[PDB]
């Protein structure tokens, strides 16, 4: 019913209707957090190497 | 003037890109040299389609926009596209092995080896910034690129751009074109780590995209070019208040106000119309009250879902063609009447009505016939929950018996993330609950 | 050869149904947590809606409405009817009733109460169960036993039959398969009274109230105190000159009706990725006036022993069947 | 993405120079190894098993391995035998005698670093190798033994890259020696340890495929390898052609294996032929989804009706309605829905790919990851048991420094992985 906040222009035109009313982390933690993960790859890898040596 | 800087990740951000700077490119007579004839102001300027695209001394019009994949092959398909002049090398990014659809291999493992130089491409594009708004991004949830590279550019780009706006354009994994049976892994995985990063996310179910080209385009079997077409046509309606004239959402962080009063919820439901078959021989053009009817139709929604059971917190109605405020007006009127349209107690019960005169433009050749008027809404619905639900209910079967976890843990995640991820979706569909019943 | 799924053991009704459709030899029973079904016979609390609908190269369907709960819950019931402008507020064939919390429209239902009192009409009341002419007796209970209630003008002037002097109400059957026709079952029941009706002393319920439940001078006049159309007809013809169809059944009919087309834009399936059906119980009371109200609907309504043989095979037929085809009618269509 | 590829043995080399005459011609690859092909399909991922050479020449990335020279100077006779490079020719002189133990411990590790080295120099060639794939027996000497000598040592140096492998199961219906078991049970300690990707092919359904199906009255090991070689045509097309599915061995191997150990295939393939038999009638295509999915189709003497499909990938070849494909698909898992696992959501993954093979219009492999594997298990741990449990033959393996513990621990091993799949099998 109540059209408001109508703004025109060339390229068109917009409104509002109402129809009815109501009723982080830091680069350190980042990086560290990407390497502890590497470090278990590399735990991973030197298990299997050493299992293979055996 | 402030700038937005598009980032594509992944193969299905990519080639959704490519759709996108190529509609853009038709919509705004960019010619794919880059060349923009109707642009008087050479070398320079601060209009609205500035927003998207800097200017070169030469007249050449170029996206603010990167390219980046974990493998070259789709890249490579830019770099020799129709396009290629329209973009330059730094702003395509290509590694050599994918992360093979595992989070944790786009993340941690390849994401580490590549990360600091997406960044420094980036703060290439910022640095041509005279006011940055912020960013749009464009990936899947189910690609391991798409879900474990994107939510780590999210976290370092909250560092690097504290103050700045950050957009999500994501696709949902469907079975139906879908290339992994672990996508519901990583789609959970991307949105816990992602979710603190966006302000505000639209999400696309491959699945109603499916459908809408097979039940309305006539297409027997959908590629991804037919998806793809028809999603750029939504991104454009979404996006066409930042390249326009226009007081609507004109920039990025009114995106949040007007469809996100809740932070955590910010996956507003797009629903497109009318999507209409090019080879279709008789066509009777439809009127703004059909078109806006079928808005509150759930067979043209981005995300097939039953708005009728949740609540409303926002509604945004952006029309493109021949529409004046008087028919929407009475369109609303008595669409009101007929359909079940329950906001939030603690939310106004109306509209926000933005009107282009443009009508949509239509990729010569493609499947989409021309229109007088056409019409995307949207709304923040917490009918879109079942979404969530879907997903971690499929994450929940797989992960009690720990299937294909050891893929994820062997590239040095800990097995915790997953029920770290896992707890914060069991908490954001309580929310989305909470605000809905 | 179609699938199904069973998510409710305790169902009488699909018990039946499940059963029916193995027979045959057409319908593949799946475990309960087999997501590549065609039919699902759901559960009654926190159904997946939202996980229907979603299987490429499966037509699926349920035996629940979703949203059909807001007619199925007393209090709902009266929301319903009181802001629905199809139902009015001043709907005829509904008791005057009000939503009461637990310590709303508390204030309202006081000048409705005190405004009988000094206008010097009948005051019995009910609480949904308490039955009581005084206002605070009643505000009283509700309070004490925990969650939300109905307080509802209570029928003074029942219809009573004789022999017996009794009281009764009655159950109708309906349908609502996936078009959303509407379905009445052809044999309803009436779940009568065995011990004559005091209209003095209100405490003692067992004449007051007519569940199956309850009274189990059980089978005295009625074999399991429930008596049929046939008979209940035979009686209304020899009792009082007319038909069950005239005096009864036509307002049933346009009750059923009239409250499943409010809610059918809220509920419909028509043009969703799933669809639905399902089965109701309306409750019907008649005054002495010979004039029907409503006094509730289930939305798990259980079947009479007489008549499961035939409703359920009746549900394979117009709302299974008609999805699922395979390799006169017990129903009146309430056409609209 | 290029793979290293590998055969080692008789068995191996039999039917890798089978799989590369195949493959070869699909690629539009003659013998001199020039390209003389109509469809440009054929040449976009021709890098993934060919190395590029002067004159626009395509050299098989193929080294051959075994301890004896008989088999592999019949390969350089062969058709396509002189497509392969002269110096990825590594043999010795000795032989293995069917000896698990001298193909691991003795006469192979004499020759391993030989191997080893052409290796380590087709992969420098590579831009970005993806892996390894090896053809073998299991139930010989050199393929068994040395040949999972060689996977652990590649392993070792190449502990980042996917390891696959086509192994030859043995049957007593087409058997060379007693001590196959032997052969086989401790070659599948070492498999179910340091590969990612197995097919396994058994002999025993290649024979009844051959005399049932196929109505070969006495089968040869030239028609055994008929199917051997269609099937992995078929198994290796998503990395051979342009694709989005399984295009890569660890996208493969993600898509294929929920858990590490059970990674060891059944795979399948419509619609079954014999040599030579020309075929008139094309299939249609609901035809080719019912014979790849059933047991007479397995090349894997399993029935999949005994367990539970994990996982499972289909590619579907020739010219055909993608959308009557994806019909048939869904029927077969919505029929018979019991025989996959609920607890991993689709499970079935489909590829299509334009370009048929040789002489059939459209074809139909089947890739299964099923828990009625354990019957092949099973079935081979009965045979080791039966004489094992009387040492017998026992004497030709601890007399090149064997022990019986290592058959106690390989048979321990065995019968852990049988359980494995059992366990999810009642899930
Ligand atoms: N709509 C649409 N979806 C796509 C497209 N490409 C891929 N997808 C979807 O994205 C999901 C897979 O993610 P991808 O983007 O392909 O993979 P990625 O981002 O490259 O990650 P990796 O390949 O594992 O490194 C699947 O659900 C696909 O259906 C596309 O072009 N359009
Ligand atoms: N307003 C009213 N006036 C007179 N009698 C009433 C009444 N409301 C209820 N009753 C009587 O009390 C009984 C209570 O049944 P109600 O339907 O209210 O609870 P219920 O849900 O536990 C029984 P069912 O589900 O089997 O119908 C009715 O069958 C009827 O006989
Ligand atoms: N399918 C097939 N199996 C073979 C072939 N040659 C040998 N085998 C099988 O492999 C086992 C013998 O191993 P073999 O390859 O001859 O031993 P190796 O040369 O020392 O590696 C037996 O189980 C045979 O049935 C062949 O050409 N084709
Ligand atoms: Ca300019
Ligand atoms: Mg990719
Ligand atoms: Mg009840
Ligand atoms: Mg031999």
């Amino acid at each position: 019913m109540e059209v408001i906040e109508l703004n025109k222009c060339t390229s068109g035109q917009s409104f509002e209707v109402i129809l009815k009313p109501p009723s982080d982390p830091s680069l350190e933690e980042i990086q560290k957090k990407l390497e502890a993960a590497e470090e278990r790859r590399k735990y991973q890898e030197a298990e299997l190497l050493k299992h293979l040596a055996e | 003037m402030r700038e937005c800087i598009s980032i594509h990740v992944g193969q299905a951000g990519v080639q959704i890109g490519n759709a996108c700077w190529e509609l853009y490119c038709l919509e705004h007579g960019i010619q794919p040299d880059g060349q923009m004839p109707s642009d008087k102001t050479i070398g320079g300027g601060d209009d609205s389609f500035n927003t998207f695209f800097s200017e070169t001394g030469a007249g050449k019009h170029v996206p603010r926009a990167v390219f980046v994949d974990l493998e070259p092959t789709v890249i490579d398909e830019v770099r020799t596209g129709t396009y290629r002049q329209l973009f330059h090398p730094e702003q395509l990014i290509t590694g050599k092995e994918d992360a093979a659809n595992n989070y944790a291999r786009g993340h941690y493992t390849i994401g580490k080896e590549i990360i600091d130089l997406v960044l420094d491409r980036i703060r290439k594009l910022a640095d041509q910034c005279t006011g940055l708004q912020g960013f749009l991004v464009f990936h899947s949830f189910g690609g391991g690129t798409g879900s474990g590279f994107t939510s780590l550019l999210m976290e370092r780009l909250s560092v690097d751009y504290g103050k700045k706006s950050k957009l999500e354009f994501s696709i949902y994994p469907a079975p139906q074109v879908s290339t992994a049976v672990v996508e519901p892994y990583n789609s959970i995985l991307t949105t816990h780590t992602t979710l603190e990063h966006s302000d505000c996310a639209f999400m696309v179910d491959n699945e109603a995209i499916y459908d809408i080209c097979r039940r309305n385009l006539d297409i027997e079997r959908p590629t991804y070019t037919n998806l793809n077409r028809l999603i750029s046509q939504i991104v454009s309606s979404i996006t066409a208040s930042l390249r326009f004239d226009g007081a609507l959402n004109v920039d990025l962080t009114e995106f949040q106000t007007n469809l996100v009063p809740y932070p955590r919820i910010h996956f507003p439901l797009a629903t497109y119309a009318p999507v209409i078959s090019a080879e279709k021989a008789y066509h009777e053009q439809l009127s703004v009250a059909e078109i806006t009817n079928a808005c509150f139709e759930p067979a043209n929604q981005m995300v097939k879902c039953d708005p009728r059971h949740g609540k409303y917190m926002a509604c945004c109605l952006l029309y493109r063609g021949d529409v004046v405020p008087k028919d929407v007006n009475a369109a609303i009127a008595t669409i009101k009447t007929k359909r079940s349209i329950q906001f939030v107690d603690w939310c106004p019960t109306g509209f926000k009505v933005g009107i282009n005169y443009q009508p949509p433009t239509v990729v010569p050749g493609g499947d989409l016939a021309k229109v007088q008027r056409a019409v995307c809404m949207l709304s923040n619905t917490t009918a879109i929950a079942e979404a969530w639900a879907r997903l971690d209910h499929k994450f929940d079967l797989m992960y009690a018996k720990r299937a294909f976890v050891h893929w994820y843990v062997g590239e040095g995640m800990e097995e915790g993330e997953f029920s770290e991820a896992r707890e914060d979706m069991a908490a954001l569909e309580k929310d989305y609950e909470e605000v809905g019943v | 050869m179609y699938t199904f799924v069973v998510r409710d053991e305790n169902s009488s009704v699909y018990a039946e149904v499940s059963r029916l459709l193995l027979a045959t030899g057409q319908w593949k029973r799946l475990r309960k947590d087999n997501p590549r079904f065609n039919l699902m016979l759901g559960e009654r609390n926190r159904l997946p809606f939202g996980r229907l609908g979603h299987e490429p190269g499966l037509v699926q369907l349920v035996n629940y409405y979703r949203g059909a709960d807001k007619l199925c819950r007393k209090a709902s019931l009266v929301k319903l009817i009181k802001t629905s402008p199809e139902l009015s507020e001043s709907c005829t064939w509904f008791p005057e009733s009000y939503v009461i919390y637990p310590t709303d429209e508390r204030e309202v239902f006081l000048a409705a109460y005190n405004r009988r009192r000094e206008g010097r009409e009948g005051n019995v009341w009910i609480a949904k169960i308490l039955i009581s002419s005084e206002a605070s007796e009643l505000l009283d209970f509700i309070d004490e036993q925990g969650q939300v209630h109905v307080i509802q003008k209570y029928l003074e002037k029942p219809l009573l039959l004789e022999p017996g002097h009794r009281k009764f109400d009655i159950r109708s059957w309906v349908l609502v398969d996936h078009l959303y026709n509407i379905y009445l079952y052809r044999e309803g029941v009436l779940r009568t009274s065995s011990e004559p009706y005091n209209s003095a002393n209100f405490q003692d319920k067992t004449c007051h109230l007519t569940n199956h439940c309850i009274q189990k001078n059980y089978g005295r006049y009625e074999e399991g105190n429930e008596m049929f159309f046939e008979e209940f007809n035979q009686y209304l013809m020899d009792a009082l000159n007319t038909t069950l169809e005239n005096s009864i059944l036509l307002q049933i009919k346009h009750i059923i009706r009239s409250c499943l087309m409010c809610i059918e834009p809220a509920i419909s399936t028509k043009h969703l990725h799933y669809q639905s059906f399902q089965l109701f119980g309306f409750d019907f009371m008649v005054d002495e006036e010979l004039k029907v109200w409503l006094i509730e609907v289930n939305g798990a309504p259980a079947c009479a022993q007489k008549l499961y043989a035939e409703l359920c095979q009746g549900i394979v037929d117009v709302a299974i069947s008609s999805v699922f085809p395979l390799a006169t009618s017990i129903f009146i269509k309430l056409h609209h | 993405r290029e793979i290293v590829h590998i055969q080692a043995g008789q068995c191996g080399n039999q039917i890798g120079a089978k799989f590369w005459e195949v493959i070869s011609d699909e690629h539009g690859i003659d013998p001199t190894g020039s390209y003389h092909g109509d469809s440009d399909l054929q040449l976009e991922r021709i890098n993934v098993y060919y190395n590029e050479a002067t004159g626009n020449k395509y050299v098989p990335r193929a080294i051959l391995v075994d301890l004896e020279p008989g088999t592999m100077d019949s390969v350089r006779s062969g058709p396509f035998g002189q497509i392969f490079r002269p110096d990825n020719f590594v043999f010795g002189q000795s032989g293995a005698g069917n000896n698990w133990a001298k193909g691991h411990y003795t006469e192979g590790a004499e020759l391993v670093d030989s191997v080893l080295d052409v290796v380590r120099k087709e992969s420098e060639s590579c831009d970005c190798l993806q892996g390894f794939q090896l053809t073998h027996s299991l139930g010989g000497g050199t393929g068994s033994g040395m040949g999972t000598l060689l996977i652990s040592k590649i392993r070792e140096e190449y502990p980042d890259r996917i390891m696959n492998t086509f192994s030859v199961m043995p049957s007593p219906k087409v058997s060379d020696t007693v001590v196959e078991p032997y052969n086989a049970t401790l070659s599948v300690h070492q498999l179910v340890e340091n590969t990612d990707e197995t097919y396994c092919i058994d002999n025993e359904a290649l024979y009844d495929i051959c005399f049932r199906t196929l109505k070969l009255t006495t089968p040869t090991y030239g028609d055994l390898n008929h199917l051997v070689s269609a099937t992995m045509s078929g198994v290796t097309t998503c990395l051979r052609f342009p694709g989005q599915l399984n295009a890569d061995l660890r996208k493969l191997a993600v898509n294929m294996v929920p858990f590490p150990r059970l990674h060891f295939f059944m795979p399948g393939f419509a619609p079954l032929t014999s040599r030579g038999s020309q075929q008139y009638r094309a299939l249609t295509v609901p035809e080719l989804t019912q014979q790849m999915f059933d047991s007479k189709n397995m090349m894997a003497a399993c029935d999949p009706r005994h367990g539970r499909y994990l996982t499972v990938a289909a590619i579907f070849r020739g010219r055909m309605s993608m959308k009557e494909v994806d019909e048939q698909m869904l029927n077969v898992q919505n029929k018979n829905s019991s025989y996959f696992v609920e607890w991993i959501p689709n499970n079935v993954k489909t590829a299509v790919c334009d370009i048929p093979p040789r002489g059939l219009k459209m074809s139909a492999t089947f890739i299964g990851n099923s828990t009625a594997i354990q019957e092949l298990f099973k079935r081979i741990s009965e045979q080791f048991t039966a004489m094992f449990r009387r040492k017998a033959f026992l004497h030709w393996y601890t007399g090149e420094g064997m022990d019986e513990m290592e058959f106690t621990e390989a048979e321990s091993n065995m019968n852990d992985l049988v359980s494995e799949y059992q366990q999810y099998q009642d899930a």
